[PDB]
């Protein structure tokens, strides 16, 4: 197993005004097994960003979601990537980000950005699915399955964002249903769970 | 896909990656009518499956530039310069901030720019398999130009199409339209047309498009016209992605080069 390093060229600057939604890009380095851990870095090692509904990382692809920028949200920006089953970790050049103050920011609808695809699982896996919006206000996250009831053990984690399904049965499969929403507007995002057994 | 009107590659450097762009013969225009060339002996237009309905399976999709209904009928029009058949195949749209008194649209007429223009593109389905087949290969194509005038009441024959592009106001989102009559998409009477030689009005900019733009406007109304500026879109900008409200997301005029612009005679 492996992982190589970031690139060695600087990440330009952006300023977006407060209010809006953006996607900082992970765009981690090659690497193999797939099973790595994302977090990312404010300005320096190891401080380590906070996490709540308003910005969000991904572990399918490492990004760092942010709902709607904030005056408070200026500083630096690095991805830091580690592959477990090497003991391996490697962090990028830093996007150092700049919000444009605004008195009044304006209000964008609930638009999910990070959008769950079909998966597959063996009888008796975890499974774990990814929602999340940008949006101004913070959208709410808000989980179903189409048409039944939730797994009884599924549990909700990270702020609404993330289902995950635990030690799935044949009966847990179906179609999944996200519902991101803020008082300006909503999205919704629908996928399978198939379950092999 | 890869540039923006505005922005990292904006409109002036298209040509850098696609040269076409650069052209003699790029779109979209200006015309006045009194510097066309009036053509009696252009070939009426006909229009041959646009009064029936649209197909059941027929989206439209966000994607991010526009909003773009991809057409199932088999849609057909002929006449201008000559009475080849073509084959409408894709609608988009172009637009400003969505007011009266706003531009937006890519043509003008006699310098007025309108709030917006819709676009429907067509391929000759003899040589191609389809219109982006059509477009790499560089085939002839045609493309017909609506301009837009805010009245009072809703356009009824628009209800369709408005309401599918709100459903797709979120980025790249699809969404199957309401029934619609592509023929009532047109202003009442199309006879008195403007035709000439241009382009695609993005990259690649494909220097083969014969322009129709008609010079009566269609109505629509202000929470019509509305709902395009409800349009989210995704652009990337080095390592980030950018969310915003699509708006003014036309390209500016271009320089005819001694171009014809024929009139049709009414
Ligand atoms: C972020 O990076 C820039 C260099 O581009 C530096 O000038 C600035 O001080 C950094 N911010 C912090 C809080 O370290
Ligand atoms: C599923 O997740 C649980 C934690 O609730 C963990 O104990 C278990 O090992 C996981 N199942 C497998 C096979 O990894």
């Amino acid at each position: 197993g492996y992982l190589d390093p970031f690139p060695p060229e600087e990440r330009p600057e952006v300023r977006v005004k407060e209010g809006k939604g953006m996607v900082l890009l992970c765009d981690p380095p090659y690497h193999f097994p797939d099973d790595l851990s994302y977090r990312w870095l404010l300005n320096e090692f190891p401080v380590f960003i906070t996490m709540d509904k308003r910005r969000f990382v991904s572990q399918t692809n490492g990004n760092l979601y942010i709902a709607n920028v904030e005056a408070s949200d200026k500083g630096n920006y690095s991805c830091f990537v580690s592959s477990p089953s090497i003991t391996k970790s490697v962090f990028s050049k830093f996007i150092p980000l700049i919000p444009i103050p605004e008195r009044t920011t304006k209000p964008y609808p609930a638009d999910i950005v990070v959008q769950f695809k079909d998966v597959y699982a063996l009888m008796g896996q975890n499974v774990t699915l990814e929602c999340f919006a940008l949006g101004n206000p913070v959208p709410d996250i808000r989980w179903r399955k189409v048409l039944e009831p939730m797994p009884s053990t599924a549990e909700i984690s990270t702020s609404g964002a993330v289902l995950k399904i635990f030690n799935i049965q044949l009966e847990d499969e179906g179609i999944y249903e996200c519902e991101a929403e803020n008082i300006r507007g909503k999205d919704k995002h629908q996928a399978r769970i198939y379950v092999q057994a | 896909i890869g540039w923006s009107y505005t922005g990292a590659l904006n409109q002036k450097n298209w040509g850098k990656k696609y040269p076409t762009c650069n052209s003699p013969k790029q779109s979209p225009i200006n015309i006045d009518e009194d510097l066309t060339q009036v053509n009696v002996n252009l070939k009426k237009l006909k229009f041959q499956g646009w009064d029936k309905t649209s197909l059941e399976n027929t989206f439209i999709h966000n994607t991010g530039k526009t909003v773009e209904i991809n057409l199932t009928n088999d849609y057909r029009v002929s006449g201008g310069v000559s009475e080849m058949v073509f084959k409408a195949s894709k609608i988009t749209f172009h637009w400003g901030k969505c007011n009266m008194s706003s531009d937006g649209s890519e043509h003008s007429l006699e310098g007025q720019k309108f709030p917006l223009e819709m676009q429907i593109y067509c391929f000759d389905a003899d040589r191609f398999s389809s219109f982006e087949e059509a477009v790499k290969g560089k085939g002839k194509l045609r493309a017909l130009s609506i301009l837009f005038e805010v009245g009072t009441e809703e356009n009824l024959d628009f209800k369709a199409i408005i309401d599918g592009v709100e459903s797709v106001s979120r980025f790249g989102k699809q969404a199957a339209l309401d029934p619609f009559i592509l023929l009532n998409l047109l202003p009442n009477s199309t006879d008195k047309y403007y035709i000439y030689n241009g382009s695609l009005t993005s990259p690649p900019c494909t220097d083969t498009v014969d322009w129709i733009v008609f010079k009566d406007t269609v109505s629509i109304s202000e929470s019509q016209l509305a709902v395009f500026c409800e349009v989210l879109t995704m652009q990337q900008s080095g390592y980030v992605m950018l969310m915003d409200y699509l708006q003014n997301n036309f390209r500016e005029q271009q320089y005819k080069f001694s171009r014809q612009v024929f009139s049709s005679y009414t």
